[PDB]
């Protein structure tokens, strides 16, 4: 009797909000200006040698 | 049912026009004085009030 | 007069009671449609909506309910003392009669 | 119960005769903190450590007393 | 990636085909020169000014979320909204005029861009080569 | 002295302990909320058996 | 990581120890928050609080020499206002029934 | 200690490697790169030390009404 | 056309009083400062929010789920949960 | 969570929060120990004000 | 899963329709410059 | 793990763990009517009614971007709730707040549908994008059944469901197959599924201690110079 | 010294002579519905949560 | 009548009252019913708040004065005091201390322009005190199974009969007031246990109480009538009848 287990059609799509996306969202963090400060000085500058520089 | 959780601790005070109206004006203040002629008389039979007579007359 | 239902647009229809019989099935159905209810067959016209699992808030969204039935605008005034089944067929007569003697819509 | 026996033993707590007559340290080591040591977290361990046992754990004789 | 860089494939893509298939695996030193000067994928090609700019933006448009989201003056002088006393209801409008005037920042930035600079004492010496003269210059 | 800037690191010292210790603590509060399920569990390992044992 | 930057560790507890104090009543935090900012400029010239100020003008101390005018201003204001808000009674609110 | 060395060699004193390789990369590392803001398929760490509630029942009817003897169980219920 | 667009006019502003060329130095700066000041008052909320939602639980009292959590947990739910749900049901609520 | 703080301008730390451990922590040595009251706006002004026979509302 | 694009073993074609998390971010930048032409004309 | 040592954590000078009424020197005083003459103050007996509108407000006005999801709308009730039951449940004694915690609660509430009216609240936002990412996995598994085919779902409760019988066919000393046996033979599924899969680096460490990021990188050199697109 | 007695009688003092806050209350709601909400989660409780 | 009305639904005899957080009004008044996404408009116009504020709050401010306008047609705030502010005006350029005696009559009028048009406000905890206090309506009604049906209160207009007031026949008190003060209404009740329902009609009238200038009661009852109607059973109880409740107190005639 399980194994006749069929599925319904679920909704195509929720609501999609017009003024809200990834790189422009709608509200403010201070994730978002985490993710962008981070992009700025750019990734942990690890150095591969034996050594430090100075 | 408003009624029921409005608490009856506020009819300390019968508040109406920014004046408590249980304010015993006979023994305290400018009205209390009985003695008053008919200018002082017809003066705070217009106002009710010693505090907004005051007000009034500081800019006066 | 349209609301979406399941992504698709529908149009509303509105009930006209105007019988005691017709408004003690409708409620029993609407608040056995309400998935917060319990023991739903044990729902009778003495039901205590806290009984069944029902808080204030739930009595809110069986009032908005109303609304979109009826076509009823119900004060907040009034949703606070919904808590049983009685409760919302008395009501509802009292709107019918107010709108047959008064000529409009009891106060919002 | 073996925990407070010894807790309230005298002997177990109990300061030397001469204890009095040594030289006391009596800064718990937050006047001058080594800030840039890779020890930083540990020795900040060991000051609040003090400071909980000069106060039985409860800090509020500390907020209340002389600093 | 970007629009840009598209752009120079497009423009590039003969020159793309005679340093990466010809160049870069012939021999020697003309492997070596090929392979150094590839074409492809910019290797560390972000743009740190963009990405500068992005999170400034950010920043500073949060504040402009809190400096003009106020309370205001006018609402609160009837006592009968959410305000009965307010000491301070007259500093209600000075961070969002604050923010307004910073929409002028760069717009007037400098002496010459608030004034006919022809007309002042500074002017003279960018003319003279950068060059100092008597305080006097523009009257005589 | 002003201890005032001290209190703020030792404050911050706390807390980095706490949060290494997140999977512990908390791994310690579900080991309680694990046992009141088990408990209620129980009840039907016992419905299982009645018609075996009738 | 907000537990071993000293710089958002002093930042963080010292803004928390600031808005706490708004259960001290005076009122709204968030009108009066920016008048401290003022008057920081005015009273932290002992700190040197101003210095990265120096060459945004050609006057170091100007944003303190404007906040100090600002601080007289909206203080000597707030009394002004607390009359407007108790009404045509205030003088009864200061000094009580008259003799 | 309190005297680690030089200020130039203060880089060198924070490696600790778990291998006996040699000579030995001196860069500690701080902290996991996030280079791409990806949506995790993990699920939220907030669902941890939560007790029962009504989120539990509606979602075992949600998941009883996937089967048909779950049918059952739920409209009887 | 009115003398109210003269207001406009910088050109010949030391013929009447010559301030709006230095009191909008102090409100540029005005800005910055408390730029300064509400980013980092706004923004260092969410220290005390990461802490307090992992670590202010305790095993003497209820944790009451939020919206979100309740968001999360219905329909943000992954497969191997779905999967585990009904792992468990068809094993001891369907064949014990 | 933190866009509704923020949105809202409860920008109180822990103001929302039933117990607000980390304002505890920064209190252990503060004057005035106290932490922020539950669900404080920092906009909301509740100070009243009466005129008795007295003066200073006494 | 190894279909995926390596900057070492490219195809022009293939990075000049590349369309990465860079443009994406571009896209949605894209979308605020055209819904503003009424307001900044 | 670790605990708070200090017994006087949650102490104030109001009490233990006091935080509906702070202790500040303008404490409240009772007025007196007979002495009273006028007064300014903003509180009333409104928030009652005030707490029951906002729900309905709230509830209707966030249903109108729901499209109709029945299972949505049930949902988003059940957070409704959580969200006005905080008064109720809280250790917070909010009976007790300093200067009417109705009150504030219903203001702070406002707030919130004011937001909602606007439909730019961070929860409204956050249920679109977390039913959309619910919705396309379900319409992934629905294009896959109507093709006949299997989902990945259905594969482990198939491959689980034998894994059982393995284990109960050799446990005859024995017959009692605990919650704990079935869970971590699942888990021992998940982990090796889950590795199965590429995915991004979720810990910090790998086997070793070394870090798994695109950046732990280090000596010795042997990779030489980038190459370009091949024509 | 000046510093403190400046803040604290322009805003501290100042504001406690000519305000004040009221100690009566105009309705008490949440103390009723705790109780009863309490009674609803008694169950839970018993559990030791 | 409410006098204080939007367009907002809900809640018609508490819009005046409730004070609301909000920083703006809301984009849309509350929802009779759920709508779609398109029923609404996103992103509303450029100046959207401050039409709201001039919508909301100052056109219904000014409807409530346009409707009791007929109660500040009076001869000392039409010719007294704008001729006060006249005399003073020809003489505002002498000294500022004339400025201020032509402003004040000008603040004054305003004063008792507002006052004097905002709805009747009465104790209503007074009254549901004093209704629950009676066995015959208790009997029928309670506060929690009670619901509200219809409102109505308005003050009345022009001097009333100068038999049942001869009070009001006074030059003195008409050259300050043209209405009497006095208002009259009802309550539409439902009880939604017992089924009943009733009208609660009533009078009011300002008193003096206990003092010699003070008002004491701006709002008394001293007519207060309920016609008590259930399944089958009508009733009709007297709380307050002014045949005895006139007889021992009278109203205050309010100046300025
Ligand atoms: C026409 C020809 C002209 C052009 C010729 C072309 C060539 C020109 C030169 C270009 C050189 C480029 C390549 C070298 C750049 C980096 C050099 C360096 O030391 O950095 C390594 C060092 C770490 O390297 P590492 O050995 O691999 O250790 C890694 C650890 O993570 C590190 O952290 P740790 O804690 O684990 O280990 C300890 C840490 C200890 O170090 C630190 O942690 C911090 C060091 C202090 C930083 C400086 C703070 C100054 C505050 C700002 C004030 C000045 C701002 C400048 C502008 C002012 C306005 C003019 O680092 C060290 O290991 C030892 C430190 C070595 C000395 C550090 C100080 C160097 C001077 C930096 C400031 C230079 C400006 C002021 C000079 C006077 C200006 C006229 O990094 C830094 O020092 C960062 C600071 C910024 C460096 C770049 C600044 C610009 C270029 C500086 C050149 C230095 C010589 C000239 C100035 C000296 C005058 C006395
Ligand atoms: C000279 C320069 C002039 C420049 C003029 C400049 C232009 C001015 C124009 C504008 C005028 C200002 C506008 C005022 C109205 C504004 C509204 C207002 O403020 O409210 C009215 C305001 C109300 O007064 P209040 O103080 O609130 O009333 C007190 C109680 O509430 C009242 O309590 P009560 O009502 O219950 O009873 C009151 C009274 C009971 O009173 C009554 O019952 C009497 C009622 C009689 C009514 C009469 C009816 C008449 C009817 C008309 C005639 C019949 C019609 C016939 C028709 C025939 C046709 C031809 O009971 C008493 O026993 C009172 C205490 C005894 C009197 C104390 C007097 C102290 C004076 C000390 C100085 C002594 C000087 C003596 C030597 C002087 C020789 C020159 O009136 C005044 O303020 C009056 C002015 C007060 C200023 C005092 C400061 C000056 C001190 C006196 C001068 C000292 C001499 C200095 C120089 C000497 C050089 C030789
Ligand atoms: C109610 C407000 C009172 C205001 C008083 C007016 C100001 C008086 C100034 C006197 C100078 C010393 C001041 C000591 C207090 C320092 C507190 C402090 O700075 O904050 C640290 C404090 C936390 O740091 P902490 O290290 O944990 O505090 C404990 C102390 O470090 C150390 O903990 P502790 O337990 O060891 O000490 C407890 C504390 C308790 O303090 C109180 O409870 C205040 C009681 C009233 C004032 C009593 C002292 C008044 C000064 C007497 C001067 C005598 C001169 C005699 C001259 C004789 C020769 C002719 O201090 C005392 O017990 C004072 C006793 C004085 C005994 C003197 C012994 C004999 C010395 C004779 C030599 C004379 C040399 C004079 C040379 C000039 C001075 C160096 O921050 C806060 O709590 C924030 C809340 C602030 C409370 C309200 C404002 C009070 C003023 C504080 C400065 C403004 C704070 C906000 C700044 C905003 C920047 C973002
Ligand atoms: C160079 C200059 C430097 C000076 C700078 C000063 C700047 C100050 C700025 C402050 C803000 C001012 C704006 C005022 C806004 C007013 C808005 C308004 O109208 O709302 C009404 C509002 C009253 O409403 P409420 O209190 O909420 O409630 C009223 C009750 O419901 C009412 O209950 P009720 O009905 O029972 O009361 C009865 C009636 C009782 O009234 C009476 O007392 C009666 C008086 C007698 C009338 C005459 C009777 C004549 C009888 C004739 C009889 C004829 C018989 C005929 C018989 C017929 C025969 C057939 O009371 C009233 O209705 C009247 C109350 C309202 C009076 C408002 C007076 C305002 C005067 C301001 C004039 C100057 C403004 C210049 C602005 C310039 C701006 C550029 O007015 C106020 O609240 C006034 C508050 C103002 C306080 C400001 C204090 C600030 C400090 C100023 C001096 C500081 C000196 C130290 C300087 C230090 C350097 C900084
Ligand atoms: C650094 C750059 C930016 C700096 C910005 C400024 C940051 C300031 C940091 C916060 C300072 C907070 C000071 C609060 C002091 C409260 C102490 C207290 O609770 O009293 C407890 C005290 C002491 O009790 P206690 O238990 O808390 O401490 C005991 C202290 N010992 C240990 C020494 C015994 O008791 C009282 O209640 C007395 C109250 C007196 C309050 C007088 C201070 C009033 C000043 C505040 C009003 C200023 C408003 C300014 C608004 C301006 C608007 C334009
Ligand atoms: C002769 C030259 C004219 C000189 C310029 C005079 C300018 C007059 C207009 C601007 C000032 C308006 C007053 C602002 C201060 C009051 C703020 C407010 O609106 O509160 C409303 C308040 C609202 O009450 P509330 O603000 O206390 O809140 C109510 C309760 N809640 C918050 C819960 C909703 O109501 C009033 O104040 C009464 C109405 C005010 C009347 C203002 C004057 C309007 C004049 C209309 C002129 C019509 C004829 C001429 C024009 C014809 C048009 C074609
Ligand atoms: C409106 O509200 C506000 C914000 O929004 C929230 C803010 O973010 C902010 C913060 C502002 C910022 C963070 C930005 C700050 C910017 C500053 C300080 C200056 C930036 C300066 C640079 C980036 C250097 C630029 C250098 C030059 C222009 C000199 C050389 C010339 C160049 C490069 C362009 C050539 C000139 C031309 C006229 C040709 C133009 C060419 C094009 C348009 C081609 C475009 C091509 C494509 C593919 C788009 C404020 C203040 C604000 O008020
Ligand atoms: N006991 C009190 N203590 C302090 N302030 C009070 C008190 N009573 C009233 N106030 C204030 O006076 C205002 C007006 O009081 P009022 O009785 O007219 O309100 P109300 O809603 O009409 O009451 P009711 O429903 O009984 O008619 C109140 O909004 C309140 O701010
Ligand atoms: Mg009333």
């Amino acid at each position: 009797k399980e194994n006749t287990g069929s599925m319904k059609k679920p909704m195509a799509k929720a609501y999609e909000h017009p003024y809200n996306s990834e790189h422009h969202p709608l509200n403010f963090s201070a994730v978002k200006i985490a993710e962008t400060f981070h992009d700025f000085i750019g990734p942990e500058q690890v150095s591969p040698h034996y050594e430090s520089f100075a | 049912m408003w009624y029921k959780y409005f608490s009856k601790q506020s009819w300390n005070l019968r508040v109406w026009r920014k004046a408590n109206l249980k304010y015993n004006q006979d023994d305290f203040g400018m009205t209390q004085p009985k003695y008053i002629a008919r200018f002082g008389d017809f003066r705070f039979r217009l106002v009710r009030t010693e505090g907004a007579l005051r007000g009034c007359m500081f800019f006066v | 007069l349209t609301q979406y239902v399941e992504g698709q647009i529908v149009n509303r229809n509105q009930l006209t009671l105007k019988k005691q019989e017709d408004i003690e099935q409708y409620v029993l159905k609407l608040v056995r449609g309400y998935f917060r209810t319990t023991n739903k067959q044990g729902l009778n016209i003495n039901s205590v909506l806290q009984d069944h699992g029902l808080d204030e808030f739930d009595s809110i969204e069986l009032a908005m309910q109303v609304e979109e039935d009826l076509g009823y605008v119900i004060s907040a005034e009034t949703i606070p003392v919904l808590n049983k089944v009685k409760h919302f067929v008395n009501y509802i007569n009292h709107v019918e009669q107010f709108k047959a003697e008064n000529g409009k819509a009891p106060i919002a | 119960s073996l925990h407070e026996k010894m807790q309230t033993d005298y002997l177990w707590v109990k300061d030397h005769s001469q204890a009095d007559s040594w030289a006391k340290a009596r800064t718990h080591g937050y006047n001058y903190i080594a800030h840039t040591v890779p020890n930083k977290k540990e020795r900040y361990e060991m000051i609040w450590r003090s400071m909980g046992k000069s106060t039985d754990w409860e800090l509020e004789k500390f907020r209340l007393g002389k600093k | 990636m970007n629009p840009i860089q598209k752009a120079w494939l497009k423009i590039l893509e003969p020159v793309s085909y005679v340093i990466n298939e010809k160049m870069a695996k012939r021999t020697g030193i003309i492997g070596k020169l090929g392979r150094f000067f590839a074409i492809g994928p910019r290797e560390y090609g972000v743009h740190p000014i963009n990405r500068m700019f992005i999170f400034m933006n950010r920043k500073y448009m949060a504040f402009q979320a809190v400096a003009l989201h106020r309370y205001s003056f006018v609402k609160s002088l009837t006592h009968n909204g959410f305000h009965m006393l307010r000491v301070f209801r007259h500093f209600a409008f000075v961070l969002p005029a604050t923010v307004l005037a910073g929409l002028g920042l760069f717009v007037y930035w400098g002496d010459d861009n608030k004034c006919y600079s022809p007309d002042r004492f500074p002017y003279l010496k960018k003319r003279a080569g950068d060059m100092a003269l008597p305080l006097n210059s523009l009257n005589q | 002295p002003l201890l005032q800037r001290f209190y703020r690191r030792a404050a911050a010292n706390e807390i980095f302990t706490m949060e290494a210790f997140y999977h512990e603590n908390i791994e310690n509060k579900l080991r309680n909320l694990m046992r009141i399920t088990k408990g209620q569990l129980e009840y039907w390992d016992i419905h299982t058996s009645y018609g075996e044992i009738r | 990581n907000p537990n071993t930057e000293e710089n958002t560790i002093d930042s963080d507890y010292l803004a928390a120890s600031g808005t706490v104090e708004a259960e001290k009543e005076i009122t709204s935090i968030d009108d009066y928050l920016g008048l401290v900012f003022a008057i920081a400029y005015v009273f932290g010239v002992f700190f040197y609080v101003h210095g990265w100020t120096s060459m945004l003008s050609h006057a170091v101390l100007l944003l303190s020499c404007y906040s100090i005018i600002i601080m007289f201003l909206f203080i000597l204001g707030m009394p002004t206002l607390l009359l407007y808000d108790f009404g045509i009674f205030f003088l009864a609110y200061l000094k009580g029934a008259g003799k | 200690t309190l005297q680690w060395g030089s200020l130039a060699e203060r880089p060198m004193v924070d490696r600790v490697m778990s291998t006996s390789t040699w000579p030995v990369p001196y860069y500690q590392r701080l902290f996991k790169a996030y280079p791409i803001r990806e949506k995790k398929d993990k699920m939220s760490l907030l669902l941890s030390d939560i007790d029962i509630d009504d989120t539990n029942w509606y979602q075992a009817k949600d998941f009883l009404r996937g089967s048909f003897r779950g049918r059952q169980i739920v409209d009887y219920v | 056309i009115l003398d109210y667009l003269f207001l406009l006019d910088l050109n010949d502003d030391l013929t009447r009083k010559a301030v709006f060329e230095q009191v909008i130095i102090f409100i540029f700066i005005y800005c910055t400062m408390n730029f300064l000041a509400w980013s980092t008052v706004v923004e260092l909320i969410w220290p005390t929010h990461f802490f307090n939602r992992r670590h202010s639980s305790s095993q003497e009292f209820i944790r009451f789920r939020t919206y979100t959590e309740v968001l999360l947990k219905i329909s943000a739910y992954n497969d191997f949960f779905y999967v585990l749900n009904n792992y468990y049901y068809n094993q001891k609520l369907i064949l014990k | 969570e933190l866009e509704e703080l923020t949105e809202t301008h409860n920008y109180i730390p822990g103001a929302k929060d039933d117990v607000n451990l980390r304002g505890y922590l920064a209190t252990q040595f503060a004057w005035g120990k106290k932490v922020i009251s539950f669900y404080r706006h920092p906009a909301d002004d509740f100070k009243c004000a009466k005129a008795t026979k007295n003066m200073l509302g006494r | 899963p190894q279909l995926w694009p390596n900057p070492n073993k490219l195809r022009f074609a293939d990075l000049y329709k590349y369309q990465g998390v860079e443009m994406k971010k571009i896209n949605d930048s894209i979308k605020n410059y055209k819904a503003a032409k009424f307001y900044i004309g | 793990g670790y605990k708070i040592r200090n017994k006087s954590i949650f102490w104030t000078r109001a009490g233990w763990k006091n935080n509906w009424h702070p202790k500040n020197f303008n404490a409240p005083r009772p007025s007196y009517g007979e002495f009273t003459m006028g007064i300014r103050c903003r509180n009333d007996h409104h928030s009652f009614l005030r707490y029951v509108q906002t729900y309905r407000n709230m509830s209707r006005h966030c249903k109108q971007y729901f499209l109709g999801d029945k299972q949505l709308e049930e949902t988003f009730i059940l957070g409704l709730r959580s969200l006005f039951l905080v008064p109720y449940d809280s250790q917070c004694l909010t009976d007790q707040i300093k200067h009417g915690g109705e009150r504030r609660f219903v203001d702070q509430l406002d707030r919130d549908f004011e937001l909602i009216s606007y439909n730019t609240h961070p929860y409204q936002l956050f249920t679109y994008t977390v039913r959309n990412e619910h919705l396309a996995w379900k319409n992934e598994q629905y294009e896959k059944i109507q093709k006949g085919e299997k989902t990945f779902e259905q594969e482990l409760l198939d491959y689980l469901d034998e894994q059982v019988l393995a284990e109960k066919a050799k446990l005859r000393d024995g017959q009692n197959f605990s919650i704990e046996r079935m869970t971590e033979i699942a888990l021992h599924v998940f982990r090796k599924a889950r590795a199965g899969k590429v995915r991004p680096a979720q810990d910090v460490r790998g086997p070793d201690g070394n870090v798994n990021d695109f950046l732990e990188q280090r000596r010795p050199f042997e990779h030489p110079n980038p190459t370009g697109v091949t024509h | 010294s000046q510093f403190v007695a400046f803040f604290a009688i322009v805003f501290w003092l100042f504001l406690f002579l000519y305000t004040f806050f009221i100690i009566e209350k105009h309705e008490d709601f949440f103390s009723k519905k705790r109780e009863e909400r309490k009674k609803k989660l008694k169950e839970l409780w018993n559990l030791k949560n | 009548q409410m006098g204080f009305s939007s367009d907002n639904p809900y809640n018609k005899r508490w819009e005046y009252k409730w004070k609301h957080s909000y920083y703006t009004y809301p984009r849309d008044y509350e929802h009779t019913e759920v709508r779609k996404p398109q029923d609404s408009k996103d992103v509303p116009p450029i100046y959207f708040a401050y039409y709201k504020d001039f919508v909301d709050r100052w056109l219904p401010g000014m409807n409530m004065w346009w409707q009791r306008r007929h109660r500040i047609f009076d001869k000392f705030n039409v010719y007294f005091l704008p001729g006060m502010s006249l005399f003073f005006y020809q003489f505002a350029d002498l000294a500022l201390g004339f400025k201020i005696m032509a402003a004040f009559p000008l603040f004054l009028a305003y004063t008792r322009i507002r006052d004097k048009t905002l709805d009747p406000d009465f104790k209503e905890t007074y009254l549901r005190d004093m209704i629950y206090q009676n066995p015959e309506i208790t009997k029928y009604f309670n506060e929690e199974t009670i619901h509200v049906l219809d409102y109505e209160f308005e003050y009345l207009p022009g001097y009333l009969c100068p038999e049942k007031f001869p009070e009001y026949q006074n030059k003195t008190w008409q050259f300050f007031n043209t209405d009497t003060a006095q208002a009259e209404g009802f309550f539409k009740f439902g009880d939604v246990e017992s089924g009943a329902t009733m009208t609660l009609k009533f009078k009011t009238m300002p008193i003096p109480g206990k003092f010699r200038y003070q008002v004491g009661e701006p709002f008394y009852f001293y007519d207060l009538r309920a016609e008590i109607k259930c399944d089958g059973v009508y009733k009709e109880v007297v709380l307050v009848d002014e045949k005895e409740s006139l007889k021992k107190i009278r109203p205050f005639l309010f100046l300025i």
